[PDB]
């Protein structure tokens, strides 16, 4: 019945901002601005920013190779504070960067019954070869992987335990520091460990391109041409606040 | 075999809608075989044209090992084929395992090779009076002989080895009705070797004749104590056999008739 | 309704706003009147230049669904804002998931969790003064794929029968279906009569919960049965006498609050103590706040913790209510904020206005499909589950005509994008299914096969399994291993029975070509 810029949904994002009380009304109807009325019959004018009507992309370059750390040399700080632990259901695993892949059963902060090997240190993804398809799956889902092989024996076929140990980027774990996000695993012995990590977060390759450029949108409260030379977690609360205390102050 | 032909084409006409139904109903790969293996009447359809396609390969196997010869072999084939239907539907409910396609599928080849045995045994007596004699007779006959004898003894220590390791629950049927068929293949072996000696020797050898009557009635009484070994292990086990009691009593009558007649000569 | 509508239309138009926002909400939705996009676009702008909580919302919805007028996130988003700030709970509701799940704007917690605080706080005094009424979510995908089961609403003839069993003189028949009349749903409409003459039936045999349900409607008052707190005083102490839970939380409820006797906190806390002792919902959730209050008692923040988990299980919407507002003021336990827009989600789902997506379901049913689907849109504006996967597969199947043929699948496909990010199977493997044939977007193996993976390890879907055995023998976005294909179909035949017959022929045709390729390699 009528288009739908998706493009615009997924890449634009607003946020609406009413001011105290400037004057338009009488201006340029340049299809930026729209006309609403409050609750109280008070009239307002919300002007729209640039990417409203035409959208454009923004004029990012496209990301380079990091010029200081490499990927292994922002994955280095990690050997200083291996074996992060984490208990999923009925088993923990600890991984010893570097190290190993082990998985127990933890009780009263003991560890109880047999311990399993996942794996050891195999060999890391080098980012220099983008011939393998493997690069270009690494750098479409943003994600560094490493393999750990030649592990427990597997009580289905036999084959030893593997464990595939990825890590993404996250400013929230800046505070809380490392550690590990999703345990995966069919009912083979295959493991999946998904870490996200501060420490990769600024290579803009592996850092997912926000590009929000959050464009706000201004509703400088409109007056009729005739009575304007006459008057010539706390911050969404306090945004709603003031969004609520100026509609009423120009309801008057 | 116009019939045979159109009733397989419509079959197959009758599966092909159901199988497109299905496509058509969801277009994808699992949920349609998911859908057919749920419904009930798209397997029965599906069922029914399995059943057309053994009954395609046992009419092109008669063809091949007898041919035609469309006569009381076909009234004894399906006289016989109601009896053993009746009785293999009997003894499948004789025990709680209902459905189970793989046990229906057991049970449609055991009627096959019956099927196969009797007309088997109608072609002996066919030739023992006056047959049209050559080697291709000869090939088929010991073609026929080999085949049933080797896939019934397989078929039988199958069956000996499931109730070693599992039990007597439903195999021992299998096994008693192969050792039965075992006891036909014997017969029709002796009777087909006795048929050759009395051939080639040009003059009657009447000598023989009687001790091919005498083979006969010992393999009679065989099969009769191999039934009545099988009722007392069907007393043994569960508490009273219904599908096999109307062959007792047939195998009783003919030993009986056997004997008195053994016993008036 | 229909003759209803006929007077609204004709005091519509140009005389006052109440007529015209009701006639426009009942165009723009296609219910009890002929569906009028246009119409109710022209009423929307004119509700919007004038002034209205609702006009506005609708002309938000109409710029942001891409109904009617051409598609602008810009001033959707003013509309609702608006909405929002002039008093309305559907603009609300349609900004706090506008902000939880990051469409349209910048993704955060905080104002999620303000405007749907706001929301659940709307409809938790709705409940309490009124009752609450029970919302029957009903999906189309597992209704289509899955035919032959009961639906929520109860059969008629289960109907018929329980009323056989009632007049016969059945008396958990007559409590059963007086709980139904006076809840709603489940194929009865809620009607206040039948429960309480089912209840007096009942009351008449020696039932607790039919006196005890008689004293609840007599102290909350109806419309029918007019509100008597001695009434209710006395029912609530005959139950209470037998040992009923709920009688037992109708007299603590009484002396909490003074109906029919003084204001007593300690009896109120023993009762309440013993209607939860018996697994009591409503009991639970009274022992809680009174803890969490501190109304006769200490506040300790532990127990009235455990009373509100055990309510919340049990499913009582004040339950979550509370929980959500102790993780976000962090009173009790630690302040989280996702857990506390989750549970302020859940509690806003059950509102009056959930029970559209009946009404919409109806008008699945009467083949007039336009109107389910733009029923199915505002609610999937709003944040359902159930209404997003409605209308991605009305969209889908190409039953709904208002949108252009050209455009079905892009729309089809980010409702199912959504629906996906709310934990369901059957919108991954949909977003697999459209990324792998074509639809909606370019072909894309690569994409088709990391939703397919997604599915099968957050959900473990046979489908799923299937699909991912399939592309791996394809050698379809992955290097084409028979290994791995043999590991997924042997997967997707122990992760369900009904895959045994796909998984076996599959395998077949794998063993098939195997076969073939060791007679071509070998001499």
């Amino acid at each position: 019945v009528g288009s739908l810029n998706l493009e615009e949904l997924s890449e634009m994002r607003y946020g609406i901002e009413i001011l105290p009380l400037p004057v338009m009304g009488g201006q340029s109807q340049s299809s930026d601005v729209v006309i609403v009325s409050s609750k109280y019959k008070q009239r307002y004018e919300c002007r729209l920013p640039a990417g409203a009507i035409h959208f454009q992309r923004e004029r990012e370059e496209e990301t380079p190779a990091y010029q200081g750390p490499g990927i292994p040399e922002l994955l280095s700080p990690m050997r200083d504070a291996p074996c992060l632990l984490k208990t999923k259901d009925w088993w923990t695993y600890e991984f010893c960067y570097g190290r190993h892949i082990q998985q127990y059963h933890m009780e009263d902060s003991e560890i109880k019954g047999e311990v399993l090997y996942l794996g050891y240190y195999q060999s890391a993804f080098d980012w220099d070869d983008e011939t393998a398809k493997a690069s270009k799956q690494h750098r479409l889902k943003r994600y560094h992987s490493q393999t750990y092989g030649n592990g427990s024996k597997c009580d289905l076929n036999g084959r030893p335990r593997e464990a595939e140990v990825r890590f993404l980027c996250d400013e929230g774990a800046g505070i809380s520091g490392d550690y590990i996000d999703r345990v995966d695993e069919p009912l083979s012995c295959s493991y999946v460990l998904t870490i996200r990590t501060p420490r990769l977060c600024p290579h803009p390759l592996l850092r997912p391109p926000p590009s929000a450029a959050p464009q706000a949108i201004l509703c400088h409260p409109s007056l009729q041409p005739e009575e304007y030379m006459a008057y010539v977690p706390g911050a969404e609360e306090a945004q709603k606040e003031r969004q609520r205390q100026k509609e009423l102050e120009s309801n008057y | 075999m116009f019939r045979t032909a159109v009733m397989m084409a419509a079959s197959l006409a009758l599966t092909g809608a159901v199988v497109a139904h299905a496509y058509y109903l969801k277009h994808q790969f699992y949920p349609t075989v998911v859908y057919l293996t749920k419904s009930s009447p798209s397997m029965a359809v599906l069922y029914i044209q399995a059943f057309v396609l053994v009954f395609l390969l046992g009419k092109v196997m008669g063809k091949v090992f007898f041919g035609q010869l469309r006569a009381a072999e076909m009234e004894h084939l399906l006289e016989r084929s109601w009896y053993a239907v009746t009785e293999t539907c009997l003894a499948f409910t004789v025990f709680r395992d209902d459905f189970s396609p793989r046990f229906v599928a057991l049970f449609t080849l055991l009627l096959f090779l019956k099927c196969f045995h009797w007309l088997a045994e109608d072609r002996v007596d066919f030739m023992e009076r006056s047959p049209n004699i050559s080697w291709l007779f000869h090939c088929r006959i010991v073609s026929l002989m080999f085949l049933l004898g080797i896939l019934d003894f397989l078929f039988v220590s199958h069956a000996y080895h499931s109730i070693l390791t599992r039990g007597a629950s439903v195999q021992l049927v299998f096994g008693f009705e192969y050792a039965i068929l075992m006891t036909m293949v014997l017969t029709i072996f002796i009777k087909y070797v006795l048929h050759s000696v009395d051939l080639q020797s040009e003059n009657p050898w009447d000598n023989k004749a009687v001790y091919m009557l005498y083979t006969e009635l010992f393999t009679g009484f065989i099969k009769v104590l191999l039934y009545m070994a099988f009722m007392t292990i069907m007393i043994k086990v569960h508490t009273f056999p219904l599908f096999a009691i109307r062959p007792m009593y047939l195998a009783m009558r003919q030993f009986k008739k056997a004997v008195t007649d053994a016993i008036m000569s | 309704k229909r003759e209803a509508y006929r007077y609204l239309q004709k005091a519509a138009g140009m005389n006052h706003t109440k007529a015209l926002e009701r006639v426009s909400y009942a165009l723009l939705f296609g219910d009890y009147l002929t569906q009028n996009i246009q119409a109710a676009k022209e009423m929307f702008e004119k509700l919007t230049e004038e002034g209205s909580p609702k006009g506005q919302t609708g002309l938000g919805f109409l710029y942001a669904s891409g109904l009617g007028v051409n598609s602008s996130q810009a001033k959707a988003l003013v509309y609702y804002t608006f909405g929002a700030l002039g008093g309305n709970l559907i603009a609300h509701m349609i900004l706090g998931y506008r902000y939880w799940a990051g469409i349209g704007v910048l993704q955060s917690c905080e104002s999620a969790l303000t405007h749907y605080r706001l929301v659940a706080n709307h409809v938790a005094s709705d409940i309490s003064l009124t009752g609450g009424s029970v919302v029957q979510r009903i999906r189309l995908p597992d209704e289509v794929e899955n035919p032959g089961m009961n639906s929520g609403m109860l059969e008629e003839d289960l109907i018929q029968y329980y009323q056989f069993l009632a007049e016969k003189g059945d008396v958990q028949a007559q409590v059963g279906l007086g709980q139904l009349h006076l809840h709603g749903g489940r194929g009865v409409e809620q009607n206040h009569q039948r429960a309480f003459d089912y209840f007096n039936l009942a009351a008449n045999a020696g039932n607790s919960h039919a006196m005890a349900f008689l004293g609840k409607m007599y102290s909350e008052g109806s419309d029918i049965v007019p509100q008597s707190n001695e009434t209710a005083l006395h029912y609530f102490k005959k139950a209470a006498d037998m040992g009923n839970p709920v009688g037992q939380s109708g007299l603590g409820m009484a002396y909490l609050y003074g109906r029919g006797v003084q204001v007593n906190y300690d009896l109120a806390l023993k009762y309440f103590q013993k209607a939860a002792e018996q697994g009591w919902v409503d009991g639970q959730l009274q022992l809680g706040s009174m803890y969490y209050n501190g109304i006769g008692v200490k506040r300790d923040y532990k127990q009235a913790l455990k009373y509100f988990n055990l309510a919340s299980q049990g499913g009582h919407i004040l339950a979550f209510y509370n929980l959500a507002q102790m993780h976000a003021s962090g009173t009790g336990v630690m302040r989280s904020c996702h857990t506390a827009v989750e549970l302020f989600k859940n509690v806003c789902e059950r509102g009056r206005w959930s029970e559209r997506l009946m009404t919409a379901y109806n008008s699945y049913k009467d083949e007039d499909y336009n109107a389910a689907v733009v029923q199915y849109l505002l609610l999937a504006e709003q944040g359902y589950e159930v209404a997003q996967s409605n209308a991605a597969f009305i969209l889908d199947q190409r039953e709904a005509t208002i949108v252009g043929e050209n455009e079905t699948y892009p729309r089809a496909l980010l409702h199912w994008n959504r629906a996906a990010s709310q934990g369901y199977t059957v919108a991954r493997i949909k977003l697999g299914d459209y990324h792998f044939y074509g639809f909606g977007t370019d072909v894309d193996y690569e994409t088709a096969f990391i939703h397919y993976r997604l599915a099968s390890e957050q959900q473990h879907s046979a489908q799923a399994m299937f699909n991912l055995g399939y592309m791996h023998e394809k050698g379809l976005g992955i290097k084409q291993d028979i290994h791995l294909a043999k590991r997924f179909y042997d997967m997707a035949a122990e992760a369900s029975p009904d895959a045994q017959v796909p998984v076996f022929l599959a395998l077949c045709k794998l063993g098939v070509v195997y076969f073939l390729q060791y007679i071509r390699e070998a001499n």
